[PDB]
């Protein structure tokens, strides 16, 4: 039980950092996405 | 340059878009 | 207790399925990262 | 067509190559 929680709570820690990863890393294909639609809308013009 | 390049074009960034709606949607939603 | 291990349960799940969707928005996103790099390739050739 | 258009176009390949290694990196670790 004390271990139960604690081990719990460790899952939800890992959990979380993986998806604050997971997010930052998403934001970074966001923007670079962008930047690869614009160039080839300048390529494509 | 070719109305078969165009078209592609036009399919690939219609695509991009759909999936930038959708990341935000996903960033968002997991806000 | 009971009540808090199904509330850590609760959240483990979620943080777990909202995962699973980051990971799944990220593979869509690496593929059609890869799509405009060749398209751009493509258009400056 | 001209030399700042090629070097920003490699730019953006260079950088989208970066994050791609990084995508892979990220959803192996994930697994």
């Amino acid at each position: 039980s004390a271990r139960d929680i604690h081990q719990l709570e460790a899952r939800i820690d890992s959990l979380a950092a993986r998806n604050s990863k997971l997010m930052e890393t998403l934001k970074e294909a966001r923007q670079q996405l962008l930047a690869l639609r614009e160039e080839v809308d300048r390529l494509g013009q | 340059s070719t109305a078969a390049g165009q078209e592609r074009r036009e399919k690939l960034t219609e695509e991009t878009d759909d999936l930038l709606d959708e990341i935000d949607d996903v960033l968002e939603e997991n806000a």
